[PDB]
Order: structure tokens, then C-alpha cells, then sequence
């Protein structure tokens, strides 16, 4: 009958480095005017909690209002394995609809990352592919990205994790770059941010020999 | 003596109750063949494609009105297809076998103009231009998500 | 108010290389004891066909029943993107499910194929890995498989397709082996079947 609930997890760059915010998103979705007031109640670890701020009904499309709760989570709360839950009280519902979400259980394992050069067969064309190879983590939960020299490269794209033989997953991200930009023998870093390494990162360095 | 329908809708799914109710101040006919009724009304227990076409009556002291028999899973119903502004215009998403619907959408030219969570009839209490279009229903039956046929309305002069 | 209806395609490798035999597979669940009875008419191009075959009923575990038919298509008419519609019967439904499925439309675009070796990072572990990498092909239906001097090896996972940012796909494959044999020095091969290719396969091998 509805409001149908999601709940959702923070970015996993946001929960591993101190700087940044994590929060998870409560979302809301298929409310009428007849039954628009939407209540929320927020739990941590079945404790309740407040701090949470609740955006307006934004109207969608399709004759139906959109809600949203947002909470502000600790990086050492999430990472510790706490369960977030979240409760929708309304006036069409007959039970309150409860979603609950948590960090993926198991031990965690720390990545090992590979960096490779382009194929020697490539370089006939007018771009080559410059490869990072992440493999042997655990939960699926990862972040990777590539810079030249400082910036953010904007030219990759990377594999969702694969879950290995060995119960470890594993992901390639593909850097496309010019082959003018790689004979020169600039430099190139895929990084790679995980809970299971020191300082949640790591850098392996990609450049001619 | 003109032919009186209830639930009115010309529009019908099978599986739906029509009646037929002759006024006057009885005999029948179905596609210019003679109805077994004699009483002063006629029943339909269950719609099928066979009781489509014209529907006449005279009673001892009429002009046809007609009766579609759709089927499929929902029924965009309204007693017209045409209406001038400030009319109110009725639309009913009916399901088949009077199914009990949630997450109800009407929607014109592809586009949602409005919903609710339970089976409700919808209203635009009065008729302006932007309105006539392309319109169905949606909703869901059991866990399947369905649709109605389409219709178009009108709004003149 | 059910059954539903899910109609699958055809495994690429069967649409691809002759020899095998591909087929839509349409599966009928959610069929209830008291409405058990199922039909299907199949359809290609909008023409009827009955060269499929309605498989015996398996009850599932939700006290409910699962059928399935399985229509074999021509292997070329596919490729040319012909639309198979299966049309389910039933007394559940007032009327009868249709549902269709067709090939990818688009252009098709050549795969490129590149084989890469281990890092010389990985070559200081009792096992290293064999990168296939796969880049450039429409549709996302491909077939990614290794080898050892013509045999087939076992100890490879692959990566889903991955939409690129110029409209083509990519993915990666990982074989992974002892360290000794990289060393051995052994060639291997990862072998790719897809309909933009010359015979519909191509090889790339890699040796020291
Ligand atoms: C009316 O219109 C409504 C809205 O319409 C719009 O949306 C589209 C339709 C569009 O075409 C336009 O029409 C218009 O824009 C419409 O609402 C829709 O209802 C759907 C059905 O319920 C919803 O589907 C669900 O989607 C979930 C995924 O949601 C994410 O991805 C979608 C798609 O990209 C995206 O739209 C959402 O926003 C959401 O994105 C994430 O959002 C979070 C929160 O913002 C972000 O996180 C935060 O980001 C901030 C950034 O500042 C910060 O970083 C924070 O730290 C961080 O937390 C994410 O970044 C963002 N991610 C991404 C990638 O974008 C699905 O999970 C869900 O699937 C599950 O349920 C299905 C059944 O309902 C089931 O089939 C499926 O398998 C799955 O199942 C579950 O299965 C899991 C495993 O498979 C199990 O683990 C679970 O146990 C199991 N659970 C259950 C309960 O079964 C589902 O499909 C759709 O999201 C929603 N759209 C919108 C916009 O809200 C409505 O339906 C229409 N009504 C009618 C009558 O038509
Ligand atoms: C009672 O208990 C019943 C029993 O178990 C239960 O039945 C299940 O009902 C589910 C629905 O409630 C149904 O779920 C669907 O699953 C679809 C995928 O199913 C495949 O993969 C599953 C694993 O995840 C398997 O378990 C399935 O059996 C099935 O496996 C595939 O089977 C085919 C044919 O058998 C096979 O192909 C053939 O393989 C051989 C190999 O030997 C050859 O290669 C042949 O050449 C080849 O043809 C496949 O290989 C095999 N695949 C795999 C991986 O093994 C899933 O696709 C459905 O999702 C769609 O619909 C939902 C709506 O419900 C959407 O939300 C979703 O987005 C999907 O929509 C599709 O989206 C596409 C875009 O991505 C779009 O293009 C499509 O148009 C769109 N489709 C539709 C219709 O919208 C769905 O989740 C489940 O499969 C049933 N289980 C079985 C065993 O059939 C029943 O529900 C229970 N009832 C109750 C009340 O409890
Ligand atoms: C009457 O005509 C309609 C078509 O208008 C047809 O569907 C129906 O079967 C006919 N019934 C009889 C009794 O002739
Ligand atoms: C209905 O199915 C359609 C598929 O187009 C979708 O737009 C809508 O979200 C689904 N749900 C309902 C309740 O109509
Ligand atoms: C009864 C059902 O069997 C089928 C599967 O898709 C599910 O695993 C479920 O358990």
C-alpha cells in the first residue's frame, strides 16, 4: 500500500576518511496528499536517536510526494558494525514500516593493488588504456580513482567488484589516456581507499620505465 | 422510453454485473433479436464479448444504447468522451473482477495527473482545455503492475 | 492474481559459433493447483511457430507450479534482431501474457583485445594474475574464455560488462596461475566470441 521505504548506506570515501561526512538516507517514495505528514524516527544500535534533518516533500512526476531523513553517522560507529534503523510512522500505513541497514559483516582483508601498462598492440592506436588492478578485499565496499601529477583524472571507468575463487573481490579500473600524454613518460597513480589498509590508503604509480 | 443503464458505463470488463432498466411513464432486444426477459429490467449475471452491440426496449406503452465488452485487466471509465470547460469530468479505473487495487495512477499523454493508494475514482471538478488528451489508468493487481487501455477526450467550444 | 512470465535469451556462445543450439527459454511461474493447465503460442516477426516444446510442469516449493517451453532460433535469426514473443494462455489471466525479447539494437562495434601481464609487484607472491582486457564492442553480449596451449584452463572469474564513456563496452577478465609457470615459461591465451569479429572469435596470447 505504501510509503514505500529505502534505506541507504554512506559512500564508502566518506565513512573511511576523517575529513568528510557520512550519512545514511532514509528515502521515502509513493505518498499522497491524502496521506502526505511523514514522521521519522531514527535508531542506532536500537537506541533512538535525534539529529536527523527531514527535507520536504518534494512532489515528483507521477501525482506523488518524495520524502527524505538524512542522519550524520560517526566513522567509528559505521566501521564497528552498527545497525541503523529507520521508522516511518504515516496515515496510511497501517504498522510502521521499519528498514534497517548496517555495514557488510566478515573480516575485513586488506587490498593488494596492481598498476598495468598499456599493451603493446594498443599503441597502434590513438589512445592507450592504462589498467588498475584491485584485488583480495573484503566487504565489496571500495573506492578507487586516478590523478596525473595532482588532478583528478576524468577518463576512467571501473569494473563493480567480483567476488574471487578465495571468497575476496576484485575490481579493474581502465584510465584512457592519450598515447602522446603516456611515451612522454608522465605519471600516472591509481588510488585506492579501503577500510583494510593503513590510513584507509594506498598509491601505486603508473609511468614509463 | 429510453434505455437506462446501472452502473451506467458503456465501458465494460467481463466478468462485470450490467443491468438494463427500461423506463416508462416489458420486451427486449440484443442486436435486433428478442430478449427472454418480460420484466420491467434485465440482468446481465457475467459479461462476455457475445452481449456487445445495440440494446433496445419497448414496453407495452426505443433508440439503441450501446455496450462494449473490453477485457483485460483494468477499464478506464467515464459517461463520455467528450465535454465543454467548467464540466466535471469522471474517470473510474475499474479492475477486473472488481480487484482490489493499490498505487493508482491516472495519467493524460503519458504523463501522471494524479494517484492514491487505494481504487479511487477521479475527478476534474471542472473541464479546462490543457485537459483533453490520452488517457489510462494504472495500478497493481496481486504484485502485477497493469495498465488500462487508452482513451481520448475532448473539450469543445 | 498471476502466473507472471519471464522470458529469457539465448547464452551468446550458442547465438555466436554454429555447432550449439540457442534458445529463448520462457518460463511460466507462479501457476497456481487450481489454475494449472498452461498454453503457449510462440511468434517470430509477428508469425507463429510450433517447433517449440512445452517441458513437464515442475511443482516448485511454494506450493506453487513452474512450467517452461523452449522455442530454438535460427542462429542467424537472431542476429538480425528478429523479436520472439511468447504468448502464455490462461485461466488466472484474463488475458493471455505476452511478453518479447530481440537483440540489442545497434551498430555492432569490433571488440578490441589485449592480453597483460602481471605486475611486477604481483611476481613477489606464490601467485600472479593474466589480465584479458576487452574493450570497444556492441552489444554487451560477449563470450571471454583462457587457455593453456590450446587446452582449457580453470582459474579465471570475470568482470561484468561495463558501459565506457564513448557508447561501447569493456570488461576484464582474470586468469590467475601459480607464480612458476609464468616463469616456465608457458603461453596462455584468453579467447573472445562475439558478432564483430571475423569468424566471430579472435585470440590473444601471452608468454614471457
Ligand atoms: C513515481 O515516481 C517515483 C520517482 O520517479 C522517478 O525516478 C525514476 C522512475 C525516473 O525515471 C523518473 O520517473 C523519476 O526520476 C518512483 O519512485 C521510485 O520507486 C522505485 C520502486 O520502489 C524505487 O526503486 C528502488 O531503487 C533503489 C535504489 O535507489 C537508488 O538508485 C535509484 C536509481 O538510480 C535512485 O533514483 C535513488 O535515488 C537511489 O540512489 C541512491 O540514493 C542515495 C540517497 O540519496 C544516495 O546516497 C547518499 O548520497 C549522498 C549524496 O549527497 C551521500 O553520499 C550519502 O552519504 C549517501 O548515503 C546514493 O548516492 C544513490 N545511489 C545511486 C547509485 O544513485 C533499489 O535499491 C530498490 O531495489 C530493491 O527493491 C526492489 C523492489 O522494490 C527489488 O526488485 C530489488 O531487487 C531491490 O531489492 C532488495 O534487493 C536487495 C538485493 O537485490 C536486498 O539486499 C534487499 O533486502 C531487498 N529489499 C527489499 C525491500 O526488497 C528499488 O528498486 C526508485 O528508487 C524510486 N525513484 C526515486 C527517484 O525515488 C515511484 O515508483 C513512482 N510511482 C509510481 C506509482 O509509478
Ligand atoms: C514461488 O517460488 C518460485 C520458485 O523458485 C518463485 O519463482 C521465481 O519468481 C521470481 C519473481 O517473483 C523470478 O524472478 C525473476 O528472475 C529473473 C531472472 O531469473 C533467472 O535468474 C535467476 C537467478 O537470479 C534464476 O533463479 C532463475 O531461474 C532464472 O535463471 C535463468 O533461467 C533461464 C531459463 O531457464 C536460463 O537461460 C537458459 O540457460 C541455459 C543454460 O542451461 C542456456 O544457456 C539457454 O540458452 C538459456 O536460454 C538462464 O541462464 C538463467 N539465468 C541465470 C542467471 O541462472 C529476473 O530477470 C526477473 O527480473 C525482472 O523482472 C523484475 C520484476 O519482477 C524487475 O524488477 C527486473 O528489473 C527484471 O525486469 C527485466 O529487466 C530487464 C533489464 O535488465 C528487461 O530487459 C526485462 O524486460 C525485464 N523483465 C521484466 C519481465 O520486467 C525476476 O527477478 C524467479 O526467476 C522465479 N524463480 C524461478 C526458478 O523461475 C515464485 O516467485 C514464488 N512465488 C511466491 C508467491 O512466493
Ligand atoms: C451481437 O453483436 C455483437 C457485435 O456488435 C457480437 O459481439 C455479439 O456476439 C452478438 N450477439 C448476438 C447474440 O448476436
Ligand atoms: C508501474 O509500472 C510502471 C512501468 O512503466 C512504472 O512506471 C510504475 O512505477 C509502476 N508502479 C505502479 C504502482 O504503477
Ligand atoms: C522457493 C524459491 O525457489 C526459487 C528460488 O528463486 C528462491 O531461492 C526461493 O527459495
Amino acid at each position: 500500500a505504501g510509503p514505500d521505504v529505502f534505506l541507504f548506506p554512506p559512500k564508502p570515501k566518506d565513512t573511511l576518511m576523517i575529513s568528510r561526512t557520512p550519512e545514511v538516507t532514509c528515502v521515502v517514495v509513493d505518498v499522497s496528499h491524502e496521506d502526505p505528514e511523514v514522521k521519522f524516527n531514527w535508531y542506532v544500535d536500537g537506541v533512538e536517536v535525534h539529529n536527523a534533518k527531514t527535507k520536504p516533500r518534494e512532489e515528483q512526476y507521477n501525482s506523488t510526494y518524495r520524502v527524505v531523513s538524512v542522519l550524520t553517522v560517526l566513522h567509528q560507529d559505521w566501521l564497528n558494525g552498527k545497525e541503523y534503523k529507520c521508522k516511518v510512522s504515516n496515515k496510511a500505513l497501517p504498522l510502521p514500516e521499519e528498514k534497517t541497514i548496517s555495514k557488510a559483516k566478515g573480516q575485513p582483508r586488506e587490498p593488494q593493488v596492481y598498476t598495468l601498462p598499456p599493451s603493446r598492440d594498443e599503441l597502434t592506436k590513438n589512445q592507450v588504456s592504462l589498467t588498475c588492478l584491485v584485488k583480495g578485499f573484503y566487504p565489496s565496499d571500495i573506492a578507487v580513482e586516478w590523478e596525473s601529477n595532482g588532478q583528478p583524472e576524468n577518463n576512467y571507468k571501473t569494473t563493480p567488484p567480483v567476488l574471487d575463487s578465495d571468497g575476496s573481490f576484485f575490481l579493474y579500473s581502465k584510465l584512457t589516456v592519450d598515447k602522446s600524454r603516456w611515451q612522454q613518460g608522465n605519471v600516472f597513480s591509481c588510488s585506492v581507499m579501503h577500510e583494510a589498509l593503513h590510513n584507509h590508503y594506498t598509491q601505486k604509480s603508473l609511468s614509463l620505465s | 422510453a429510453v434505455v437506462f443503464l446501472e452502473p451506467q458505463w458503456y465501458r465494460v470488463l467481463e466478468k462485470d454485473s450490467v443491468t438494463l432498466k427500461c423506463q416508462g411513464a416489458t420486451q427486449w432486444f440484443h442486436n435486433e433479436s428478442l430478449i427472454s426477459s418480460q420484466a420491467s429490467s434485465y440482468f446481465i449475471d457475467a459479461a462476455t464479448v457475445d452481449d456487445s452491440g445495440e440494446y433496445r426496449c419497448q414496453t407495452q406503452l426505443s433508440d439503441p444504447v450501446q455496450l462494449e465488452v473490453h477485457i483485460g485487466w483494468l477499464l478506464l471509465q467515464a459517461p463520455r468522451w467528450v465535454f465543454k470547460e467548467e464540466d466535471p469530468i469522471h474517470l473510474r479505473c475499474h479492475s477486473w473482477k472488481n480487484t482490489a487495487l493499490h498505487k493508482v495512477t491516472y495519467l493524460q499523454n503519458g504523463k501522471g495527473r494524479k494517484y492514491f493508494h487505494h481504487n479511487s475514482d477521479f475527478y476534474i471538478p471542472k473541464a479546462t482545455l490543457k485537459d483533453s488528451g490520452s488517457y489510462f489508468c494504472r495500478g497493481l493487481f496481486g504484485s502485477k503492475n497493469v495498465s488500462s487501455e487508452t482513451v481520448q477526450i475532448t473539450i469543445t467550444q
